[PDB]
């Protein structure tokens, strides 16, 4: 014997919402991504494996985008600020257009070719920072 | 002006690659009494219940011809068919000769060209001495060798028999189906949802519901039931569809019985290992039998014939299927460890045009014991016989049409399994979520 | 322990009453609480139920949007409500207790939930009883 | 979730034990692992009274006669050796899911 | 009290001095610390068979491995990446405890509090996480309106 | 048919060049070490592969360096380590050569900015 109490953000409900107020609630996917239903409160069985397999797969993909946070300036943040300017060939879209109208899986369908040389900007961007804040430590 | 790169981490967007799912354990109040075919105390517990969180003003498309949780769960359900029938006993001192003669005997009077006693020279435990070992053996299950006459096994020429250990369940306990982190399962609630296409009602879950293992041909056995009119889905619209998915809204209740006392005797024939016959039928012999009630099949088939309109324009004729195996011409099914093969000619009988119910259909069921499983050839499987009377009492909930003038023609289907599973599968698909975002504002990185 | 029941009687047929349930050395913000309803001669049945969150209620199919639970936790008393009285609810009404106490609601995280959790009895009331009429 | 009893009433001796048993629609067996099945004991005129507030488990304050049994949907209530004090109605409830339904309920007695 | 869990017994006051020799054990001493791991790679090469001890290998380094990722997540998802004693903008509601300061900092040690304040961290975590949230969202636009 | 675009920084590229010119494609060679081109041993292919990452991971949070590709320590170079000049250090000399100078001299360096990280007492 249950009942549902009062009820707060879930997992991927501001999935088209909008782009602003999605941005309100990265923790909630955030919490999600490395354990899973997996873990609760006798060998090599074929559902053994499948649960084994499906925990090392959880933590590849998890330090895959963990990396990739690190090796830009932003570890251990949801929103951070880089010094790649827009390129609008990249896209053209104006600020309340993406912002207030448009939604995540609209923006991630029209930039998807365009991410791998976002990508290298950022870490190249990062290496020329990182060797400048050393050179300033010269004086 | 100027617009600047910000990367966002936790952004709600998704792919739809597929992966490696598990399962999860239903409320089974054994906890390991017996063991089954499923292996279903292997699966993981959970102290909530599965979830649903609606999705608000998201659409998704789904295929439930081109989901691959369907041939993922097919590979599945044969692993863990192979993985039981393993460590038991191999049935090599069988292939011999089996002379025998029909049944010895108000009057029994049926049975008595459909099963015989067969008495052979079996093996001992000591590899060294013979013993002279009777049992009884269906017709199917024998072959004529060029009164008392010769016989041996049908399999014995292609395979190699190995019984299935009696304790070992049969019985489809029903299994989820989760995904790991960084994954998600999202369903269709749509009402009026034709397999393929958009969905304007799309919500996330945990899990699946139960899906219950259920083996059968030409009907759909203790599945789902449809929430409005009867849905009937095709793989595409070019005339060369050839199967046919019928899901009904309420259910036929098939009852489904063997009336016989047989016996099982134990049988040594080596060290420790034991070959369990069928000893003698106490009372009279009778034949198998499923009974479907004339009334609401005649209710259930007309509705499944109005449906089939707003498809095709042509005539409904309702033949019955015409083919050389007896698998994939009578239904199949399984009761608790005995394997019935009935024959639906009856159901199958009728045609209809654009435009009865006191008595019940009873259908003839013959039943065999070696069993070639999956559609594969070389790995039969020998089923050991119940003592006592079996009776089974299930739900038509859906039904599979082959297609073969101006008149079109449904044969019943069978064959395949993967068309069971994408009765059950259909509504949801898997996705995997990608938290790193990237568009522009007006914030830079304010250096050093 | 000691429960104390008190405010039934005669009523018509389109009244409202208010029971109560007044109890003894509890914490009481920590036990949530029932209603269960004996006709006479019958068997028992379930009304309502309420948390010790004063929260989340729950109502009985037959009884649905007539009836209304409340508590107050510093006069450790509960407040049944009764709206638009039918002729077949002559029966007795007793308050109970959950034979251990419920902890705080828990948040499941995927999907932004509180959840409570109810078990049955350990002391019904002392019984009283409402008999609706005509004169 | 319904509930449905065997017998109705029962007519033992005293110094002889015998058994009510309840059945269940639904498995019971929450996501706990624990049942969710209650018996108690209501004197005529009088307030009920819980014995076994699990399927085994004896209330603090209940003679060890009273045993229970069972797992899924069957379950049963062993009284032994029955005697003066135990008389009247017994009752099965779940606490599984909402309505907290009540089972039919028996009415022992003995042959005067 | 310097020794791996020495301040257990100590009040919360003294035991949260000395913090270091925690988050070093179990940030350190788990992954990086051990190299012998692969001694035994070899030593099960030479048989040629898989052990009763190779599969318990595997699920000993998934648990230490997942043990230490969902402590720097919940970390990171905080404003507390790289340090032991932070603090965060969400007010103290008092009916999580009732319990004053100096009943908690020098009458009750950390594994007292383990047992009075579990039922509520699942609610306390989704408090710290939705102010990190809002935060980093008012740091960004008011970076970006000079 | 496919045909080639423009050409940046390939995956060891400057690994001939100077140490000064190395030192800014340090970020193309970290993206390899954990992704990779890719039963039982099918797992403990993939395991091993994560802990060699996060063996180095765990080592640069022991130091302050956790997060970031050139960091800074505040141990003095001892002059009998390598007596060589900046400008025939950064400018003059490669990484796989650097790399054979001080091979011995690593494990002595190793000791020293783990202990000046605990010597902070902040
Ligand atoms: C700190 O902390 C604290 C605590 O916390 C808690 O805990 C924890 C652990 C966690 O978990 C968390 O989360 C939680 O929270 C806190 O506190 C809190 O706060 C909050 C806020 O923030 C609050 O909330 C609130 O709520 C409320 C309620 O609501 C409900 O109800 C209603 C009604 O009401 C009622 O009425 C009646 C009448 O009719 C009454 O009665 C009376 O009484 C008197 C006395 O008093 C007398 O007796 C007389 O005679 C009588 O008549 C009563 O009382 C009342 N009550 C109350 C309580 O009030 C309604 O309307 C609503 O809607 C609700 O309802 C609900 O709903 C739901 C949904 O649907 C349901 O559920 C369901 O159910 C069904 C059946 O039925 C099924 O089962 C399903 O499944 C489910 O789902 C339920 O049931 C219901 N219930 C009822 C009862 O009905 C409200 O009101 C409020 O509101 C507010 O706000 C708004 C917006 O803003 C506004 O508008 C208004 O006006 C107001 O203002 C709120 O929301 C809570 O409560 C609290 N708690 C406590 C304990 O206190 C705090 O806050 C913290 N701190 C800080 C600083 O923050
Ligand atoms: C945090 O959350 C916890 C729950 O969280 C959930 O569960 C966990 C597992 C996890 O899954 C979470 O995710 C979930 O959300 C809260 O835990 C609660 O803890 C309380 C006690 O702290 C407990 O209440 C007690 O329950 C027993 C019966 O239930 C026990 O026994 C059964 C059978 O064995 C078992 O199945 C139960 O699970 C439970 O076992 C206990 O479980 C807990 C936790 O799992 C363990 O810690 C225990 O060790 C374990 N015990 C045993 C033996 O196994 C009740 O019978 C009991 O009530 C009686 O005793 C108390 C004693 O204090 C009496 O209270 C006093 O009454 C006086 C009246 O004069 C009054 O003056 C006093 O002031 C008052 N005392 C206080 C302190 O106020 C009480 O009145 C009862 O006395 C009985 O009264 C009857 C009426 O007349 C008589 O007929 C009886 O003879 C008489 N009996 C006696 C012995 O006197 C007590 O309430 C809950 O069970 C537990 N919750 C759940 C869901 O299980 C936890 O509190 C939360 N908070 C914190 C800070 O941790
Ligand atoms: C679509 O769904 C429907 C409904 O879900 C399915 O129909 C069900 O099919 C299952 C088969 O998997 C049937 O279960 C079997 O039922 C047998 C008959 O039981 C009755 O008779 C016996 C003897 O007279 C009684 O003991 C039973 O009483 C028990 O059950 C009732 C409720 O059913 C309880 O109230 C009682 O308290 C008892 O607990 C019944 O009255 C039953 O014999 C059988 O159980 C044996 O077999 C299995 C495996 O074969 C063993 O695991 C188990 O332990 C039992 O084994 C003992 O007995 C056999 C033979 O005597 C020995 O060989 C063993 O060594 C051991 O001694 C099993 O429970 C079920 O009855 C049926 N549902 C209904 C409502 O009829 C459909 O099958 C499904 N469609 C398809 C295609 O699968
Ligand atoms: C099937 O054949 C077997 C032969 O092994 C029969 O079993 C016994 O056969 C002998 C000789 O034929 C008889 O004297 C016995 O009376 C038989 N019965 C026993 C020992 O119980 C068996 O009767 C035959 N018929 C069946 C199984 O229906
Ligand atoms: C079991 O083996 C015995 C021999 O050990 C077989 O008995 C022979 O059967 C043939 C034909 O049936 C006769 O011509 C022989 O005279 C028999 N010899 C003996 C010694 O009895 C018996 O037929 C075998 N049983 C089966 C079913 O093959
Ligand atoms: C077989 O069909 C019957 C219907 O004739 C099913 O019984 C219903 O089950 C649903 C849940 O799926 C309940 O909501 C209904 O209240 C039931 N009705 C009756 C009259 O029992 C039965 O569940 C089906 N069997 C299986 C295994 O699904
Ligand atoms: C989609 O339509 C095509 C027709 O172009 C189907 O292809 C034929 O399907 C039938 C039975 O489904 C086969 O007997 C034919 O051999 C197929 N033709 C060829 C050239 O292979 C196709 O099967 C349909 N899609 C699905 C999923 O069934
Ligand atoms: C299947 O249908 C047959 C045909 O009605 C049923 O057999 C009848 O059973 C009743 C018992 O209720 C007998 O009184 C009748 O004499 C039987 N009919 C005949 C022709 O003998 C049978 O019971 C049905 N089986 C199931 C499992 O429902
Ligand atoms: C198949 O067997 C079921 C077993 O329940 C039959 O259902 C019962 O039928 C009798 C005769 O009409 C009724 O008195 C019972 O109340 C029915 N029970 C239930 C639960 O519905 C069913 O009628 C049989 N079907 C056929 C075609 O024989
Ligand atoms: C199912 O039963 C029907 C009815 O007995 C069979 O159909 C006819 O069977 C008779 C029996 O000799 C034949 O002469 C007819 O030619 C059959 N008609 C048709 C259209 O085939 C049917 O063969 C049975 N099916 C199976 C698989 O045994
Ligand atoms: C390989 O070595 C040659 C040595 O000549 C490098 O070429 C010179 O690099 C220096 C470095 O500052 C420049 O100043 C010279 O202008 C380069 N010479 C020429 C002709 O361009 C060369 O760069 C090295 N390879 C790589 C990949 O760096
Ligand atoms: C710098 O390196 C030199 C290496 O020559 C160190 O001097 C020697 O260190 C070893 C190891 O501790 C001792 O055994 C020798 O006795 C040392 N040499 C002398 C002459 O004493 C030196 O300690 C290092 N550190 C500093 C700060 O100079
Ligand atoms: C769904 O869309 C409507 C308007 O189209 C909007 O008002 C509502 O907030 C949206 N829902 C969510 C959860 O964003
Ligand atoms: C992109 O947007 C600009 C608005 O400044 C517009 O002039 C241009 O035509 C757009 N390009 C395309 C391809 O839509
Ligand atoms: C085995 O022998 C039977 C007997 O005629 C035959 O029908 C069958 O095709 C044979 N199987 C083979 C040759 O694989
Ligand atoms: C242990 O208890 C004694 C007695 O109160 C106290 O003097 C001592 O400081 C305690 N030690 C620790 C490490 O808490
Ligand atoms: C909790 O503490 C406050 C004072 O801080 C006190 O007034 C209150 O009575 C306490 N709660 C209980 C249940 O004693």
């Amino acid at each position: 014997a249950v009942g549902i109490g009062a009820v707060l953000f879930g997992f991927l409900g501001a999935a088209g919402s909008t782009m602003g107020a999605a941005s309100l609630t990265l923790t909630v996917q955030a919490r999600q991504l490395l354990s899973g239903i997996v873990q609760q409160q006798l060998r090599l069985t074929v559902w053994g494996i499948k649960q084994l397999q499906a925990r090392v797969l959880a933590v590849e993909r998890y330090l895959s985008d963990q990396q990739l946070l690190g090796i830009w300036g932003c570890s251990g943040k949801l929103i951070c600020t880089t010094n790649v300017p827009w390129n609008s060939s990249w896209s053209n879209k104006s600020q309340d257009e993406i912002w207030n109208n448009m939604t995540w899986l609209q923006w991630d369908k029209e930039i998807s070719n365009y991410t791998d040389t976002i990508y290298y900007l950022i870490e190249k961007s990062q290496n020329q920072q990182e060797v400048n804040e050393k050179d300033l430590l010269a004086l | 002006n100027n617009l600047w790169v910000t990367v966002y981490y936790g952004v709600p967007v998704w792919r739809d690659a597929e992966t490696t799912l598990f399962c999860a354990s239903d409320a089974k109040a054994y906890d390991t009494e017996v063991h089954n075919v499923w292996a279903t105390h292997a699966c993981v517990p959970t102290d909530p219940s599965p979830q649903e969180i609606h999705l608000a003003n998201v659409t998704e498309k789904f295929d439930m011809w081109k989901n691959s949780m369907v041939e993922q769960m097919h590979t599945d359900i044969i692993s863990l068919w192979d993985e039981s029938l393993k460590p038991c006993v191999k049935l090599t001192p069988l292939c011999i000769t089996l002379n025998c003669t029909n049944i010895t005997r108000n009057l029994t009077e049926e049975g008595k060209e459909e099963l015989k006693n067969c008495s052979f020279n079996a093996t001992t435990e000591l590899r060294d001495k013979i013993q002279k070992v009777h049992s009884l053996f269906y017709r199917l299950d024998l072959v004529e060798l060029n009164n008392t006459s010769m016989y041996r096994l049908i399999n014995c020429n292609t395979s190699a028999i190995t019984q299935a250990c009696p304790k070992v369940s049969f019985e489809p306990i029903p299994i989820h189906y989760c995904a790991p982190a960084g994954f998600a399962i999202l369903k269709c609630r749509e009402k009026e949802f034709n397999g393929t296409g958009p969905c304007k009602k799309v919500s996330t879950v945990q899990c699946t519901h139960g899906i219950k293992p259920v083996v059968s041909t030409q009907l759909l056995l203790n599945g789902s039931l449809a929430e409005g009119k009867v849905k009937i889905r095709c793989e595409n619209i070019s005339n060369n569809a050839k199967t046919i998915l019928v899901q009904l809204t309420t259910p036929v209740r098939i009852n489904c019985t063997r009336p016989s006392n047989n016996t099982r005797t134990s049988i040594r024939i080596g060290p420790g290992q034991s070959f369990y016959a069928t000893g003698d039928i106490i009372g009279d012999i009778r034949k198998a039998y499923c009974n479907v009630s004339e009334s609401e099949w005649k209710e259930a088939l007309g509705k499944v014939v109005e449906q089939l309109r707003n498809h095709f324009n042509k005539t409904i004729t309702f033949a019955s299927s015409s083919g050389g195996d007896l698998e994939i011409t009578t239904h199949s099914f399984n009761c608790g460890g005995e394997f019935f093969y009935c024959n639906t000619s009856s159901l199958f009988n009728s045609t209809w045009d654009g435009n009865v119910p006191n008595g019940t259909i009873t259908l003839p069921c013959r039943i065999k014991q070696i069993i070639n499983m999956w559609q594969r050839t070389g790995q039969a499987m020998y089923a050991p016989p119940i003592p006592g009377k079996i009776r089974c009492d299930s739900n038509i909930t859906g039904l599979i049409l082959i297609r073969d003038n101006e008149s079109e023609t449904f044969r019943p289907g069978g064959g395949d399994m993967r068309n069971n599973w994408r009765s059950e599968l259909y509504k949801y698909k898997v996705v995997k979520i990608d938290p790193l975002g990237v568009a522009p504002t007006g914030a830079k990185r304010r250096v050093v | 322990v000691q429960l104390v029941e008190s405010g039934g009687g005669v009523v018509q047929p389109g009244k409202s009453v208010r029971l109560s349930c007044v109890v003894s050395d509890f914490p009481f913000s920590k036990y949530p609480m029932y209603w269960v309803r004996q006709a006479p001669g019958k068997g028992l049945e379930w009304v309502a139920a309420i948390s010790g969150d004063a929260w989340h209620v729950v109502y009985s199919n037959s009884v649905q949007g007539r009836f209304l639970v409340s508590r107050d936790n510093v006069k450790n008393t509960l407040y049944l409500e009764m709206n638009s009285l039918k002729i077949e609810d002559t029966a007795v009404y007793r308050c109970a207790r959950m034979f251990q106490e419920s902890g705080p609601p828990r948040l499941d995280r995927w999907s932004g939930r509180n959840y409570y959790y109810y078990s049955g009895m350990d002391v019904w009331g002392q019984g009283t009883t409402v008999t609706v009429s005509s004169a | 979730i319904v509930m449905t009893q065997t017998p109705l009433s029962l007519s033992v001796t005293p110094g002889q034990p015998a058994s009510i048993s309840c059945k269940s629609s639904e498995s019971l067996r929450q996501s706990n692992g624990k049942t969710s099945l209650y018996w108690y004991r209501q004197k005529p005129g009088q307030s009920p009274q819980l014995l076994v507030f699990e399927v085994s488990n004896r209330f603090s304050g209940v003679s060890d006669r009273f045993v229970g049994s069972g797992s899924g949907t069957d379950f049963t209530l062993r009284i032994s050796r029955v005697e003066a004090e135990d008389v009247g109605f017994y009752y099965c409830m779940q606490s599984k899911d909402f309505p907290l339904t009540f089972g039919g309920g028996t009415k022992v007695d003995l042959k005067r």
